[PDB]
RNA sequence: GUAAAAAA
C-alpha cells in the first residue's frame, strides 16, 4: 500500500525540469520512506491516530 | 475494470438487451436523462460527512478525514478556512465523494430499486443485469449509472404510468402555451432526420421525468438543473434514443425501426446484439461531442501559448501525445465526426506554421513533409498525422555519387498513385474489435498456458507471440514489471479523474493506466510505412545532410541529448529571454540537420542574400542556420578549402609533370576571394605545353566518348570551383558544365589561356564534377586525385568534424573505415605509413602465493613500431621499475604508449617522420591523438585488423632480451631480411603475415616448419632461417594449411569450403559469418 | 601544480592556437583571450583534436555566449541582427582551464579512491584488494558475488568486472572483453550444470556518476530463462521517454545473428551514450538507449525491478540497493562451489 | 500566524473558556480550524486544551476508582503525552506552537552569520540607482 | 562585461 502511494507522488514529479524547495523536499521524504518503510509506517499511523490540525 | 468507452459500449448492450425495450405498440415509451449533480461538493457538510465516514470506517480515519477538509486555504495575500465544503485536492477526495455520491445515489434511487439493481450481496449483479425479467420490469428505472457526479438515468414507461406521471407533473406545473418545446432540448449534431421537430406527449414525459428527479433531490445537499440535463424520449413517433457518455453522442436507432432494407456496412458503428436470440437488433451512431471538439483544440491552444518559447521536438512530442490520445479514445467516433477532422488538420497546421516561424519570421510556400514527419531517429520531428498530406515527387527525388558518377531516381515514379502521409485512424484498431479481441485473446492465453503445463514444458515466445499487442488488458501487461502492487492498486480511475485538483499538468491518458490496460496502440508498422511514403531513407537523407557529415551508415548513427542547460547553467541567474534562449539551442541542432531542404528559393522566395566569407546563397533570415553557419565556416574556411584544394592538385601536377610531359605547372596568386566570387571566375592552376597536344571536345569528366580535335594547343586552365548546393540545385554535373559555359562564352572573366578544365566541389553534398577539354591523361589523373583529395584533405576534415560537432552526432563502431582488406592493399604506397602496437607493454603474471592468494606481479613489455614499407621493428621496452607506484595501470600504460611515441616523433627528422600511424588497439587514438596535437599532418588511424604482435613478443630472441632488460631501452630490427631484395614487399609482407599468424597459432609446428633441417642456420643479424623461394614458399604453405586446419578444428568448418580471399581473410585476422 | 598532463585536461596540450590575447587594459591584465581567425590546417585541427570529448559541447559554447550576453532577446530579429557576436565562440582563460583540471582531478581522485572495485599496486595490503572479495582473478579482469540483499530465487548471482575503472564496456579493450567473454562461458556451464539459465546484464544508464563498468551474472530458473526476453523488452518499451530519439529496444542478437558475431553489442551501440545492455547468449541480447533520466530509474533498480518482476519477489528486496562487504561468508562458500570451473586456475 | 501574532492569548485558560471549547467541541466535531475563532485561541491551543481536559478527567477517573495502589510504584501507566513523546528519532509536527528556545552561551556560526545579515538587510534602504548616484556625487566632488 | 574623456 505505502509503495503504491509513494509511486503515485513520485510519478506526480516525474515530468519536472526546475524544482522548488517544497518539491525537492518531497522527493527527500519520498526517498526516506522508500529507505525505511517500517519507520514511515510507523509515523503514518501516528498522525492518523493524533493530527487534527494541518 | 473498464476505460470510458467500454463503459459507453455496455451502456448500449444493456440498452439493447432490456425487455421489449423497442416494441412500442401498447404506448410504452423510454427515458434516457443524463443530468448532473450541482454543486455537490461545495454543499457538503462536515459533521454529517463525519457520521457518514463514521458508519463506514474507523472513527480516527473518519476525524482524520474531516479534520483534513477543515483547512486555511492561501492565495498570495488572501487566505480564509475552508469550514463548508469538500476538498477535491485532498488524496483521498475522490474515495470519500464516491461514498458520498453513493448516498446520494441511494437517495436518488430509493433504498428497495437500488437493492434490486445492485443485486443479492452475495451475489451482486453484473453492470446493467439483474437477478431476472421480472426483477428488471417491476420497476420503471431500468439503468442507472453515476459516473463521479453525472448520472445516466434509463426508465421505460407503460402508458398507464405515463399518464399518471405527466398529470402530476402538470398539476404542479400547468403550462399550455407550447414553449416546453421552445425551451427544450436536442442534439444539433446528428441529421435533421436522425431527429425531427418534437411532440406535446414526449416533451411533457421528458420535462416530466426531470421534475420528479428534481424532487427527489434535497436543495441544501445539492439539486439538478434543466440547463445541466439532457433528456431524450423513444416512442412510437421518436425512434430514435440519444445520449452522451464520457465524451461519445451516441444515437440507437433499432433495426426494426430502420426504413431500408439493408445497410451500408460502416467501420463507424456499433451494431448491438440482442444477447438471447444473438442477432444485431439495433445499430448505434457515434460522433465526438463538440464540447470535446473544443477540448482538443483547447489543448493544442496550450500547446502553443506555452510553447512559443520551446523546442520543435517538444512541440512535436506535446502534438504527438494529444493526437495519439484523441484517436486512440474516440477510435471510431472521430472518423465519424467531421468537425473534429476538420479541427485536427487546422491544428495540424498551426503546429507546423509554429515550427515555421521559429525557424524564420517570413511564411514560406512549402516545407517538405520529410522535414516534418521523418522518424526522430533520421533527425526529423517525428510527428503523427491526422491530416491527409501529398507528398511531392520533387521532393522524392534523390541522386547518389559513385565512382562511376551520378545517378538520379525518382522515387514514387513507379506510379501516379499520390503518395501521402500515412494517417493514425487507419493505424488503430476500433474498439469493437479491440472487445472482441480481448475476448479471443485472454481464452487463447488461458487455453496455450493450459497445453504448456499439460506437456510440462516452456512457454515460448513462438508461443505468445501472435497474441502479444491485444487484450484489455494487454498480455504485454502480464509481462510488466510490477504486479504484485498492481494487485493491490484500487481506485486508478476515479484517482485519475480527482489528480486534476491535485496537478496542474492534463493528462491526455487520463482514460487508461499503462500499469494496468498496457498500452493499447502501437506505431511501429506507421513509422515504416511514413519512411516508405517518404520515399526511403536515401530520399529523406537526401534531404538531409547527411552527406556531407561523411559517414557511412545511417543505421549506428546517435543523437546526443542535449538539454540539461537548466540545471547546468542557471546559476549564473539568467534573464527570462537568455534561458528561452538556452532552452532553444536545439533547434540549431535540428536546422543544421535539415539545411539543404529549408534555404531554397522554391521555399523561401525573395531577395537571396550571400553570407560573408562563403559563397552560401542564404534564402530568407534564419538566424539560427547563419549562425551555424558561421561557426562552421569561421576563420576562412571557404576560400582556405578551395587554397587546399589547388595545393594539392598542384602537388599532383608537381609529381606528374614528367607524366603528362609538362613542361612546368604554374599557381595562380593574384585572386584570394575568387574562390567566393560567384559572379565570373579566373583561373587557378595553369599548364603550360611542352609538346603540342590534341585535346577533346568539351565534355564531362566521366564521359567515355572522347572526339579529340585536330586543334593543337599549348596552353590549360585547371580552375577549381566551389559550391554549397542545396536540394534544389545540387547537380554538380550541370552546374559545372553551365558555369564553364558561361565563364569561357562571358568576357568580364580572364582566363589566362584558350584551353582548359573547370573541376567543381558541392561541400554541402560532397560531390564533384568537371567539364572542359582533355589531352590524354586528365580523365584518369584527375578520377585518382580527387578521390584521394575529397577522401583525404585535411580542411574537409576539419569542414566534417565541424559539422558533427554542430550536429552533436555519434557514430556505433561503423565508424570511420579502420584497417580493412581494401586499405590493407593501400598500405603499400608512397606514403610513409606505421604500425603501433601496445597490446605487449603492460604485461602481468599471476603468480602463487604461500598463503595460496593470487599476485597481478608486472613484467617489462614493448612498445611495437612497424614500418611495413621497409620492413623495421623499433621496439621500446619499458619495465617495472617504471610501472611501480601508479594507479590506473591500462590507462596510464596507453598514456605512457603515447608519450615515448610522441618523444620518438619529436627525435625523428622531417624527412623521417611518417605520414600516417595506425594503431592495432582502438583504446590508443585518443592519448596518441591529443599527444600528435603537435604533428598534425600525421594521420592517425585504427586498424580492424588483429594482427599476432603477441606472437613477434613470441619470438625467442626479441623475448629473451625483455625478460633480459633492466632498464627502459629503444633497439630497432629488421624484419624483411632479404626479402626487399629478392621479392615484392607486398609478397614479404604476405609471408610476414602468414608467419606471425604460424607462431601465433603454435609454437612447436611452427619452429619444426621452419627449421625442417639441422643444416639451415639462422644467422646473426637476421631473425628467420635462410632459404630459397622454393623452400620459403614450401613453408608458406605449410603454415598456411596448418593455421587453415587449426581454424577448421576450432570452428568445425571444412577447410575445402573456403575462398581464396576468405583464406586470406583468416590469415589477416578477420572473422567471416558462416557461408553454411 | 602536480603533473596535470593532457590526459588530466586534453585541453592542456601544447599552444593554444586557436586563442588570441585581447588588446585591450583588461585583456593584458586579467587574461582574456579571442578568436584566431588567421588560422591553418594544423590551427584548426589542432584545435578539434582537442575539443572532442567536451561536456556538452557546441551547445554548451553557444549557451556560454548567451549566458555571457545581457541585452539578449529571444527574438528571430535579434538573433538576426546579433548573428556574428552570438556565433563568436568564448574561450576560456588558462586560470579557469587549470581550475577544471583540478577540479576533475579532485573529483577523480574521490571517486577512483572510494570505489570498490578498483585494484591497484600502490597502497600496502589489506587496503590493496578491493571491497569486493576477489574470487577468480585473470590478467585484467576479476569476478566477485553481487551484494547482498540478492533477489530470491536468484541467489548465487555474480559480477565480472575489468580491473580498470571504466564507464563502458565499450570502453573496454579488446583482451579485457576476450576475458569477459572467457568468464561468461564459464558462468554460464556453471549454471547450467546447477540447471538454471544465466542472463548478463550491464548499467550503463548512469555514465556521469562514473561507476566502475560491472557485468553481472545474474541466474535464474528455465521458464522465465526462456521468456525473459519478453520481460526486458516490455520494461524497455515502457520505462523511458515515449517519443524517444532512437529505437527503443535494438536487438543485437538479431544483428549477431544476421552478421556481426560476437561483435554485436560492441559494433553496435556507441560508447558516449548512456544505455544498458542485456545478453542472454553469448553473441547477443538487447539493449535500450536511456534518454529521460528523470523517468528511467535510479541506479540498479531496472535491472531489479525487472528480475523481481521475473522471480516475483518483495517490493523491499526489490528496492534495497546492494551494499558491499570484504569478508564474506557465502563469498567463501561460491568460491567453493567455482573452483570447478575456474579457467584462470586451469592456466595458473 | 500560531506563536507571535500579538492577539495570541498564552495565558492559562479560564472556566468559561473551558466550557466553551467543549460546548463548541461536542457542536463541531474535529472541526478545530473552525472552533478556534469562536473560543478565540488558536487551533493548535483548543486541540492541546482540548486533549489536556480529556486527559485530566480520565486520570481524576483513575483515581476515584483506585485502581492503581500507592503513588510511589512504577505501575501506572504513561499518558497520551507520555505516547505522543517523542520516539528516538521522531520529529516535532507543531514548532511553529511550541514557544522559543533561550539563546546558549555560544551562539553558532550559523547564528552569527544570520545576526550580522541581520542587521545589514535592516540597516539598508536603497537600490542600485540611488546607490550609484551617491557613489557619482563623491566621485564628481573629487574629481571636481 | 553586452546595453555613459584567521572579509563578466
Ligand atoms: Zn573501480
Amino acid at each position: 500500500i505505502l509503495i503504491l502511494a509513494l509511486e503515485r507522488l513520485r510519478e506526480a514529479y516525474s515530468t519536472k525540469g526546475r524544482l522548488n524547495q517544497s518539491q525537492r523536499e518531497e522527493l527527500a521524504l519520498i526517498e526516506q520512506a522508500y529507505d525505511s518503510p517500517g519507520t514511515t509506517l510507523e509515523r503514518i499511523k501516528r498522525f492518523l491516530l493524533t493530527q487534527r490540525a494541518f | 475494470s473498464e476505460v470510458p468507452p467500454l463503459l459507453v459500449y455496455k451502456w448500449c448492450q444493456g440498452i439493447n438487451n432490456l425487455d421489449k425495450v423497442w416494441d412500442t405498440s401498447n404506448g410504452e415509451c423510454n427515458v434516457i436523462i443524463e443530468t448532473q449533480l450541482s454543486k455537490v461538493y461545495e454543499k457538503i457538510e462536515l459533521t454529517l460527512l463525519n457520521s457518514l465516514l463514521r458508519l463506514i470506517m474507523d472513527h480516527n480515519l473518519a476525524d482524520y478525514i474531516t479534520a483534513k477538509n477543515n483547512v486555511t486555504l492561501t492565495y498570495k495575500d488572501m487566505s480564509h478556512v475552508n469550514s463548508y465544503g469538500m476538498i477535491r485536492g485532498l488524496q483521498f477526495s475522490a474515495f470519500v465523494f464516491q461514498y458520498y455520491g453513493l448516498i446520494l445515489d441511494l437517495l436518488i434511487l430509493g433504498p428497495q430499486r437500488a437493492a434490486e439493481i445492485a443485486g443479492p450481496p452475495q451475489s451482486p449483479n453484473d453492470f446493467l443485469q439483474f437477478q431476472d425479467r421480472d426483477t428488471e420490469t417491476r420497476h420503471p428505472i431500468r439503468l442507472y449509472t453515476r459516473y463521479i457526479d453525472k448520472i445516466w438515468v434509463f426508465l421505460r414507461f407503460t402508458a398507464e404510468e405515463s399518464r399518471d406521471l405527466i398529470q402530476r407533473f402538470l398539476t404542479e406545473q400547468p403550462d399550455p402555451n407550447f414553449e416546453n418545446v421552445i425551451g427544450f432540448k436536442s442534439k444539433k449534431c446528428w441529421p435533421r432526420d436522425s431527429r425531427m421537430r418534437l411532440m406535446r406527449h414526449d416533451v411533457n414525459l421528458g420535462r416530466a421525468v426531470f421534475w420528479d428527479l428534481k424532487n427527489r433531490l434535497p436543495r441544501s445537499v445539492t439539486t439538478i438543473e434543466w440547463d445541466d440535463t439532457f433528456v431524450s424520449v423513444y416512442s412510437k413517433d421518436n425512434p430514435n434514443l440519444l445520449f452522451s457518455m464520457c465524451g461519445f453522442e451516441v444515437r440507437i436507432l433499432p433495426k426494426c425501426r430502420n426504413q431500408n432494407d439493408e445497410f451500408p456496412v460502416k467501420d463507424s458503428v456499433w451494431s448491438l446484439v440482442d444477447n438471447s436470440t444473438k442477432e444485431r437488433t439495433a445499430h448505434a451512431f457515434l460522433q465526438v461531442t463538440e464540447e470535446d471538439i473544443q477540448k482538443f483544440n483547447n489543448r493544442i491552444r496550450q500547446i502553443l501559448m506555452s510553447s512559443g518559447s520551446t523546442t520543435f521536438t517538444k512541440i512535436a512530442n506535446k502534438w504527438n501525445t494529444a493526437l495519439i490520445a484523441l484517436f486512440t479514445y474516440y477510435r471510431e467516433a472521430a472518423v465519424s465526426t467531421v468537425n473534429l477532422l476538420d479541427t485536427i488538420v487546422k491544428c495540424e497546421t498551426k503546429i507546423q506554421t509554429r515550427v515555421k516561424i521559429g525557424l524564420n519570421s517570413k511564411m514560406p510556400s512549402r516545407f517538405p513533409p520529410a522535414v516534418f514527419y521523418t522518424p526522430k531517429e533520421l533527425g526529423g520531428l517525428g510527428m503523427l498525422s491526422g491530416s491527409h498530406i501529398l507528398i511531392p515527387a520533387s521532393d522524392k527525388r534523390w541522386c547518389k555519387q559513385t565512382d562511376v558518377g551520378i545517378t538520379h531516381f525518382r522515387a514514387g515514379m513507379s506510379h501516379d498513385e499520390e503518395t501521402l502521409i500515412p494517417n493514425i485512424a487507419r493505424y488503430i484498431i476500433p474498439w469493437e474489435a479491440e472487445f472482441i479481441d480481448s475476448q479471443r485473446v485472454w481464452t487463447e492465453y488461458s487455453q496455450k498456458r493450459l497445453e504448456a503445463q499439460q506437456q510440462n514444458r516452456r512457454l515460448t515466445l513462438e508461443d505468445l507471440e501472435d497474441s502479444w499487442d491485444r487484450g484489455l488488458p494487454r498480455i504485454n501487461t502480464l509481462f510488466q514489471k510490477d504486479r504484485s502492487t498492481l494487485s493491490f492498486d484500487k481506485g486508478f480511475r476515479a484517482r485519475a479523474e480527482f489528480k486534476i485538483y491535485q496537478l496542474m499538468k492534463s493528462n491526455p491518458f487520463w482514460w487508461t493506466n499503462p500499469r494496468h490496460d498496457g498500452k493499447l496502440w502501437n506505431l511501429n508498422a506507421y513509422r515504416t510505412d511514413v519512411i516508405q511514403a517518404l520515399g526511403g531513407v536515401e530520399t529523406i537523407l537526401e534531404h538531409t545532410l547527411f552527406k556531407a557529415t561523411g559517414f557511412p551508415s545511417w543505421e549506428g548513427l546517435f543523437w546526443e541529448k542535449s538539454s540539461g542547460f537548466e540545471a547546468s547553467m542557471q546559476f549564473k541567474k539568467l534573464t527570462n529571454a537568455q534561458r528561452s534562449g538556452l532552452n532553444q539551442i536545439p533547434n540549431r541542432r535540428f536546422t543544421l540537420w535539415w539545411s539543404p531542404t529549408i534555404n531554397r528559393a522554391n521555399v523561401y522566395v525573395g531577395f537571396q542574400v550571400q553570407l560573408d566569407l562563403t559563397g552560401i546563397f542564404l534564402h530568407g533570415k534564419i538566424p539560427t542556420l547563419k549562425i551555424s553557419l558561421i561557426q562552421i565556416f569561421r576563420a576562412h574556411l571557404w576560400q582556405k578549402i578551395h587554397e587546399s584544394v589547388v595545393m594539392d592538385l598542384c602537388q599532383v601536377f608537381d609529381q606528374e609533370l614528367e607524366a603528362l610531359s609538362i613542361e612546368s605547372v604554374q599557381k595562380e596568386t593574384i585572386h584570394p576571394r575568387k574562390s567566393y566570387k560567384m559572379n565570373s571566375s579566373c583561373a587557378d592552376i595553369q599548364l603550360f605545353a611542352s609538346h603540342k597536344w590534341n585535346v577533346t571536345r568539351p565534355s564531362l569528366l566521366f564521359d567515355t566518348k572522347d572526339v579529340i580535335e585536330a586543334t593543337t594547343t599549348n596552353k590549360f586552365w585547371i580552375d577549381v570551383q566551389l559550391r554549397y548546393g542545396d536540394y534544389d540545385s545540387h547537380d554538380i554535373e550541370r552546374y559545372v558544365r553551365a558555369k564553364y559555359l558561361d565563364y569561357t562564352t562571358d568576357s568580364m572573366s580572364l582566363y589566362p589561356s584558350p584551353t582548359g578544365l573547370m573541376i567543381g566541389i558541392d561541400l554541402a553534398y560532397n560531390l564533384y564534377s568537371a567539364y572542359g577539354q582533355y589531352f590524354p591523361g586528365l580523365k584518369t589523373l584527375i578520377q585518382q586525385a580527387m578521390a584521394k583529395i575529397m577522401k583525404a584533405n585535411p580542411a574537409l576534415y576539419v569542414l566534417r568534424e565541424r559539422i558533427r560537432k554542430g550536429l552533436q552526432l555519434y557514430a556505433s563502431e561503423s565508424n570511420q573505415e579502420f584497417l580493412n582488406s581494401q586499405n590493407y592493399s593501400e598500405l603499400f604506397s608512397n606514403q610513409t605509413q606505421l604500425f603501433i602496437d601496445d597490446t605487449n607493454v603492460y604485461r602481468v603474471t599471476i603468480h602463487k602465493t604461500f598463503e595460496g592468494n593470487l599476485t597481478t606481479k608486472p613484467i617489462n613489455g614493448a612498445i611495437f613500431i612497424f614500418n611495413p614499407r621497409t620492413g623495421q621493428l623499433f621496439l621500446k621496452i619499458i619495465h617495472t621499475s617504471v610501472w611501480a607506484g601508479q594507479k590506473r595501470l591500462g590507462q596510464l600504460a596507453k598514456w605512457k604508449t603515447a608519450e615515448e611515441v610522441a618523444a620518438l616523433i619529436r627525435s625523428l627528422p622531417v624527412e623521417e617522420q611518417p605520414k600516417q600511424l595506425i594503431v592495432t588497439r582502438k583504446g590508443l587514438l585518443d592519448p596518441l591523438e591529443v599527444n600528435l596535437v603537435d604533428f598534425p599532418n600525421i594521420s592517425i588511424r585504427a586498424s580492424e585488423l588483429q594482427l599476432p604482435f603477441q606472437a613477434a613478443m613470441k619470438v625467442e630472441k626479441l623475448g629473451d632480451m625483455i625478460l633480459r632488460a633492466t632498464e627502459p631501452q629503444m633497439v630497432l630490427f629488421n624484419l624483411y631480411d632479404d626479402w626487399l631484395k629478392t621479392i615484392s614487399s607486398y609478397t614479404a609482407f604476405s609471408r610476414l603475415i602468414l608467419i606471425l599468424r604460424a607462431l601465433h597459432v603454435n609454437q612447436d609446428k611452427t619452429k619444426l616448419i621452419l627449421r625442417p633441417d639441422k643444416t639451415v642456420i639462422t644467422q646473426d643479424h637476421h631473425i628467420w632461417p635462410s632459404l630459397t623461394d622454393e623452400d620459403w614458399i614450401k613453408v608458406e604453405m605449410q603454415l598456411r594449411d596448418l593455421i587453415l586446419n587449426d581454424y577448421g578444428k576450432k570452428n568445425n568448418v571444412n577447410v575445402a569450403s573456403l575462398t581464396t580471399s576468405e583464406v586470406r581473410d583468416i590469415i589477416l585476422g578477420m572473422e567471416i559469418s558462416a557461408p553454411s | 601544480a602536480i603533473v596535470l598532463d593532457a590526459s588530466y585536461n586534453r585541453m592542456l596540450a601544447g599552444p593554444r592556437h586557436e586563442v588570441k590575447a585581447v588588446t585591450t587594459k583588461r585583456g593584458r591584465e586579467r587574461g582574456q583571450v579571442e578568436a584566431n581567425e588567421d588560422m591553418t590546417i594544423e590551427d584548426m585541427i589542432s584545435e578539434e583534436r582537442r575539443t572532442r570529448g567536451q561536456p556538452g559541447g557546441e551547445g554548451l559554447r553557444l549557451a556560454e555566449r548567451i549566458a555571457k550576453d545581457a541585452r539578449f532577446e529571444n527574438d528571430l530579429e535579434y538573433l538576426e541582427e546579433n548573428a556574428e557576436w552570438l556565433a563568436k565562440r568564448v574561450h576560456k582563460t588558462d586560470l579557469s582551464l587549470k581550475n577544471i583540471a583540478v577540479n576533475e582531478y579532485q573529483k577523480l581522485n574521490r571517486i577512483l579512491e572510494t570505489c570498490p572495485l578498483c585494484y591497484h599496486e600502490d597502497r600496502n595490503p589489506p587496503q590493496n584488494l578491493p571491497i569486493a572479495p576477489v574470487i577468480s582473478l585473470g590478467t585484467r579482469t576479476y569476478l566477485t558475488l553481487a551484494p547482498e540483499p540478492e533477489i530470491n530465487g536468484a541467489e548465487g548471482g555474480a559480477v565480472i568486472v575489468p580491473l580498470t575503472h571504466h564507464t563502458n564496456l565499450l570502453e573496454c579493450d579488446d583482451d579485457e572483453w576476450e576475458e569477459i567473454r572467457n568468464f561468461m562461458k564459464s558462468l554460464t556451464r556453471l549454471y547450467h550444470d546447477q540447471g538454471r539459465d544465466v542472463i548478463f546484464y550491464e548499467n550503463a544508464a548512469a555514465p556521469k556518476r562514473r561507476q566502475h563498468a560491472a557485468l553481472v551474472a545474474v541466474p535464474i530458473p528455465y521458464e522465465l530463462g526462456d521468456t525473459a526476453p519478453a520481460f526486458f523488452r516490455e520494461a524497455m518499451l515502457s520505462s523511458d521517454e515515449e517519443w524517444a530519439q532512437h529505437r527503443k529496444v535494438i536487438d543485437t542478437g538479431k544483428k549477431a545473428k544476421e552478421a556481426l558475431g560476437r561483435m554485436a553489442f560492441r559494433r553496435s551501440i556507441a560508447k558516449e551514450m548512456p544505455y544498458f545492455h542485456v545478453w542472454f547468449n553469448l553473441d547477443g541480447g538487447l539493449g535500450h538507449i536511456v534518454e529521460d533520466e528523470n523517468k528511467w530509474p535510479k541506479g540498479d533498480l531496472f535491472a531489479r525491478e525487472v528480475i523481481g518482476g521475473m522471480l516475483d519477489a518483495e517490493p523491499d528486496v526489490i528496492k534495497k540497493q546492494g551494499r558491499w562487504t570484504r569478508s564474506d561468508e557465502r563469498v567463501e562458500g561460491f568460491k567453493k562451489r567455482w573452483r570447478k570451473f575456474d579457467w584462470t586456475r586451469v592456466l595458473t | 500566524n500560531e506563536w507571535l501574532d500579538p492577539s495570541i492569548k498564552k495565558i492559562e485558560w479560564s472556566r468559561e473558556e473551558d466550557e466553551k471549547l467543549l460546548h463548541l467541541a461536542k457542536l463541531m466535531p474535529t472541526q478545530w480550524r473552525t472552533i478556534a475563532p469562536i473560543v478565540g485561541r488558536t487551533a493548535n491551543q483548543c486541540l492541546e486544551r482540548y486533549q489536556k481536559l480529556l486527559d485530566e478527567a480520565e486520570q481524576r477517573e483513575a483515581s476515584e476508582l483506585g485502581l492503581t495502589g500507592p503513588d510511589g510504584g512504577e505501575t501506572r501507566a504513561p499518558t497520551a503525552e507520555d505516547v505522543r513523546k517523542l520516539r528516538p528519532g521522531e520529529i516535532d509536527p507543531d514548532p511553529e506552537t511550541k514557544p522559543a528556545r533561550p539563546d546558549t552561551i555560544d551562539l553558532d556560526e550559523d547564528e552569527k552569520e544570520m545576526l550580522s545579515e541581520a542587521r545589514a538587510r535592516l540597516a539598508n534602504t536603497q537600490g542600485k540607482k540611488a546607490k550609484r548616484k551617491a557613489r557619482e556625487r563623491q566621485q564628481e566632488e573629487s574629481r571636481r
